[PDB]
């Protein structure tokens, strides 16, 4: 109740921190993925 | 415009599906076997066991 801790010298320290910012822009396609190069597949996928 | 699915677009960037190519043509590729294997002797044989 009577005693204290005060420091006498000090110390500049540099930290790093690394940040996720952005991640990848994926663009899909319906045809030629689920489909591909087929026309009879096609004509079915034109109700979705 | 058959992409968005509608006849007024708005401005901007948007990516497209394939409506530009389409095939024409038939290419057949067979081996080039001309012997006739016998349907008439399988089937129409003397006597079937
Ligand atoms: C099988 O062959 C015999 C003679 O070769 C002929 O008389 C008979 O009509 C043939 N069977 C059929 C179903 O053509």
């Amino acid at each position: 109740n009577n005693s204290i801790a005060i420091p006498t010298n000090f110390s500049i320290s540099v930290t790093t921190e690394v940040m996720p910012v952005s991640m990848a822009k994926t663009s899909v396609d319906c045809t030629m993925y689920i489909c591909g190069d087929s026309l009879e597949c096609s004509n079915l996928l034109l109700q979705y | 415009k058959c992409t968005i699915k509608n006849f007024n677009v708005n401005k901007g960037i948007y990516q497209t599906s394939n409506f530009r190519v389409s095939p024409t043509q038939e290419v057949v590729r067979f081996p080039n076997i001309t012997n006739r294997c016998p349907f008439d002797k399988v089937f129409n044989a003397t006597r079937f066991p």
